[PDB]
């Protein structure tokens, strides 16, 4: 009684109609249990290194530092110049630049010719 | 600390909207409401609050006398 | 903007709104009683009790917490945890 | 282990049918079921239950050329009615 | 995605759909008595097929229920002004200093409030005294190397506190 809710890059699929939560495999329940075990161990050691009154400072998250060094320092390695990278580089580095270049030369030549004749609004045009 | 909490067996519902919907739901064949929880939402100093046009009728249930006095002034 | 509350008063209010309900008797309604065992209501009516007291007290409790009330004493305790009832 | 999982997941008392025909009473077979088939598994695992996903008929062709056989076998097929509609009839 | 288990006990999924449908019908229907009528009709519709002993028929009805619910939902449910996404959503969050602080005050103001600071010192005694042996031994002894849960056991041994109590007990009043 509906068009069945197409998903998309904005259309977030809600957890009601998955529909992969219908024919659940027993190994998928085992994967959910392993996920519970991972979160259990991580929150356990968080509450170990978090509630210590002898401790003073910050929590020292290794994963956030991992993400930051992945995002900043781990860019240039690894890299190989492929077809997609070179093409997209030429498309985002040269394309709009030469676009604004030609439109600025075009509008400038219009202005240059219209003041070369002399039929401008220079009746008073003081603040150049 | 007392609040004295005006108790149960006081409503005994009897009210018109819940009575009509209990009779309709009984003729439908269910006969299982929540209970008398809407009685203090329905009656007391409640139960014939005025309608829409009566709120605009509230404007002239006292001002005509003073208006005719001011016209006579 | 300062509503006073007390544990015995809110206990009596929750007991009162339980006693308002139909299919349990107003005679035998304990402070410390089960729901599924002795009062004669199923899971569905129990969550209807939950819904009505959410609607009256103005804050929901989740279904991840709705599995595990089972008795009015823990109801008064959890709502007192939400309200932090001392002077 | 996988065969054990098959037996624990699939052969289930809610989805199985005992049917018989011949010179035997319906209440007699009821009695035999009440002895034996009353008290089966009747209890699923952790919600790991099958349901008929709507199958995606593509419609395409496969051919297996092998030229050492005396005869050739060609099958062709189109859509089905299912079971419910009188289109099956 | 839940604290205790990994699966979520299919009856509970039905109950979640019950609560969300009932809440969305609250949002759908004003006047409260036609609402009571519609809620009892929905409750009767659920009780039409309560005692189905199958499971594949149950989850098929669940799939069709999700389709009819997602079709007949409502855009703005009446979520309470304490609920997440609601009107408040920690409206008076402004005065939520966690009480690891307040030891960094100047001792003139600490002379101004003597009773609370001496009693804070005796809570600090209570925190430090039970911290090492009982708490660490119960965390390292009764769980397996895979902890497998999020709940912590009570200190039923003889005396003092079950672990991790500090941040759980000493969180603010939620209305300053």
């Amino acid at each position: 009684s509906f068009p069945k809710y197409e998903p998309s890059r904005l259309a977030s699929l809600p957890t009601t109609l998955d529909p992969a939560e219908y024919d659940i495999s027993s190994e998928t329940r085992k994967a959910q249990a392993e996920r519970l075990a991972i979160r259990s161990r991580l929150k356990r050691e968080y509450q170990l290194q978090y509630n210590d009154p002898s401790r003073r400072g910050v929590v020292e998250d290794p994963a956030l530092i991992r993400w930051t060094c992945a995002r900043s320092a781990n860019v240039y390695p690894n890299f190989r110049p492929n077809t997609k990278t070179s093409l997209l580089g030429a498309l985002f580095g040269i394309g709009p630049l030469i676009f604004w270049y030609y439109v600025f030369k075009t509008d400038r030549d219009r202005k240059e010719k219209l003041i070369q004749e002399g039929k401008l609004d220079r009746t008073f045009n003081i603040s150049y | 600390s007392k609040m004295e909490l005006p108790d149960y067996k006081q409503w005994k519902i009897e009210g018109t909207p819940l009575e009509t919907v209990q009779e309709k739901l009984a003729a439908r064949g269910l006969r299982d409401p929540w209970g008398r929880n809407e009685a203090w939402r329905y009656m007391g100093g409640f139960a014939n609050n005025v309608s829409f046009v009566g709120a605009l009728l509230k404007g002239f249930k006292w001002g005509f006398a003073a208006f005719v006095v001011a016209v006579g002034a | 903007d300062a509503p006073p509350l007390t544990l015995e008063g809110i206990k009596d209010r929750v007991l009162y709104v339980l006693k308002l309900y139909d299919k349990i008797d107003p005679e035998k309604l304990s402070v410390n009683s089960h729901f599924m065992k002795d009062l004669g209501l199923d899971s569905l009516d129990q969550v209807e009790i939950i819904m009505a007291m959410e609607d009256e007290f103005g804050f929901e409790i989740p279904d991840i917490d709705a599995e595990k009330l089972m008795c009015p004493q823990e109801i008064v305790d959890y709502i007192a945890d939400k309200k932090d009832v001392y002077e | 282990a996988d065969l054990t999982e098959y037996l624990s997941r699939h052969y289930k008392a809610p989805r199985m049918v005992l049917a018989a025909a011949g010179g035997l009473e319906h209440r007699q077979l009821l009695d035999l079921a009440q002895k034996h088939f009353s008290g089966l598994s009747g209890t699923y695992d952790e919600d790991a239950v099958p349901t008929l996903t709507p199958c995606r008929f593509t419609g395409s062709e496969i051919r297996h050329r092998e030229d050492g056989l005396p005869l050739a076998h060609v099958a062709i097929a189109v859509e089905g009615p299912g079971w419910a509609n009188p289109d099956n009839v | 995605f839940l604290p205790s288990a990994a699966y979520l006990t299919h009856q509970q999924k039905v109950l979640q759909l019950y609560k969300r449908a009932l809440r969305h019908l609250e949002s759908r229907c004003v006047h409260r008595d036609k609402y009571r009528y519609f809620a009892c009709l929905l409750r009767a519709r659920f009780d039409e097929h309560k005692n189905e002993k199958d499971m594949v028929k149950a989850t098929q009805l669940l799939r069709e229920a999700e389709k009819e619910f997602w079709h007949g939902q409502h855009p703005q449910p009446y979520i309470f002004p304490e609920s997440p996404g609601g009107t408040s959503y920690e409206r008076y969050e402004c005065y939520k200093v966690p009480e690891w602080c307040l030891d960094d005050w100047h001792p003139s103001e600490k002379a101004m409030y003597p009773d609370y600071f001496a009693k804070r010192e005796q809570w600090k005694k209570l925190r430090r005294e039970s911290w090492e042996r009982e708490v660490k031994q119960l965390q390292e002894e009764t769980p397996v190397g895979g902890p497998r849960t999020e709940a912590l056991p009570p200190a039923r041994k003889q005396g003092d506190l079950p672990p991790l109590w500090w941040h759980i007990v000493t969180r603010p009043r939620e209305r300053p």
